[PDB]
């Protein structure tokens, strides 16, 4: 328990009382938004894991925040449609390729966008659209498709492009697993029905 | 995972020894095997798969073979690693058909004395790596 009293109060209010969060997050130099427990979840992550749209919007109002991608993934894994809408409305997704391309290869990923508690992430190759297809959330798949998120079809098994060889050289198991994940997303009835004409 | 493997073996031995509560001990050993198989199933990187398949030389695979933990050895995460060593130093031959493999067996049968006598220099040659792969040993 290395967290201070004020941040602990703010975090427990976010997990459970909108007025307390509103008072703590307004006109206060302290109580950093992207603070989390020693081994717990972020304020945004706690506000998204338990359905509360207004607290999530208040948390996302801050320009600088962390674990936005993990919050989106956790919301998508369940039927939290409005939370997903609010998170996608954040300018971070609109002004970046974070929405479309996978966390593993989106960028140099210096910032912890999709990062989980300490080191892990779901697999790094699973995009929000692929996760929505896996869980078969028709509304979420439709929303992500309207935002431009499409599952990229994996190359042929005998592909000889530079990227395929580079992924095959190191961690061929991860390459096979990511291919299976992409095909699981593509073969999803939700993605099949909502993604193309003549499905 | 090592604790669960050892406990599974111990519970199987107890099931053999008792014969009264054999079903109880067999159910417990199945619980241990299921735990090991699930922990292996969670792996999503080569580093994790290797760490599970051998501890801190496929040690855990050999232990599971010894302890008849059949679902752990037959899991795809273990099978892909086993095929990696199996088809070592020969990548294209993995994708060949069964008929091509039979033709390779026939060629090896015809030329076994020649490669055997050439083995005196093969370790210094490239063909030594080819013949020293486990698949080529099995074919020989
Ligand atoms: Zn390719």
């Amino acid at each position: 328990t290395s967290l201070t009293a004020e941040e602990e109060r703010f975090l427990d209010a976010a997990e459970y009382n909108i007025p307390v969060v509103r008072k703590m997050l307004e006109e206060s130099k302290t109580l950093n938004v992207n603070c989390v427990d020693y081994m717990g979840q972020n304020a945004l992550q706690l506000a998204v894991g338990n359905e509360h749209l207004e607290v999530t919007e208040l948390l996302l109002k801050k320009e600088n925040l962390a674990r936005i991608g993990d919050a989106l993934l956790l919301a998508i894994s369940k039927g939290y449609v409005r939370i997903v809408e609010a998170i996608l409305n954040h300018p971070g997704f609109a002004a970046s390729k974070r929405l479309t391309l996978s966390p593993c290869e989106q960028e140099l990923q210096d910032d912890d966008f999709y990062a989980y508690d300490e080191d892990g992430t779901f697999s790094p190759d699973i995009t929000p659209i692929i996760l929505a297809a896996h869980c078969q959330k028709y509304e979420v798949v439709h929303m992500l498709l309207m935002k431009g998120a499409r599952i990229e079809r994996p190359h042929d098994y005998f592909c000889k492009c530079g990227d395929c060889m580079e992924k095959q050289r190191h961690d061929s198991f991860s390459h096979s697993r990511s291919r299976i994940n992409a095909y699981k997303g593509l073969a999803s009835p939700a993605y099949l029905s909502l993604s193309s004409e003549d499905p | 995972v090592l604790t669960a493997l050892e406990l599974s073996n111990e519970l199987a031995k107890l099931a053999n020894i008792e014969k009264e509560f054999k079903n109880d001990y067999r159910k417990l050993s199945m619980q241990c095997k299921d735990f090991v198989v699930g922990v292996l199933d969670l792996c999503r990187d080569s580093e994790e798969v290797e760490a599970i398949l051998n501890g801190d030389s496929l040690s855990r695979v050999k232990l599971a073979i010894k302890y008849e933990v059949k679902k752990f050895v037959a899991h795809p995460n273990c099978q892909q690693q086993l095929l990696t060593i199996w088809y070592e130093n020969l990548s294209g031959l993995r994708e060949q058909t069964i008929a091509i493999k039979c033709l390779v067996v026939l060629v090896v049968a015809l030329g076994l004395p020649f490669l055997a006598i050439g083995y005196w220099i093969a370790p210094c040659s490239r063909l030594g790596k080819i013949l020293r792969s486990p698949f080529m040993k099995f074919v020989a």
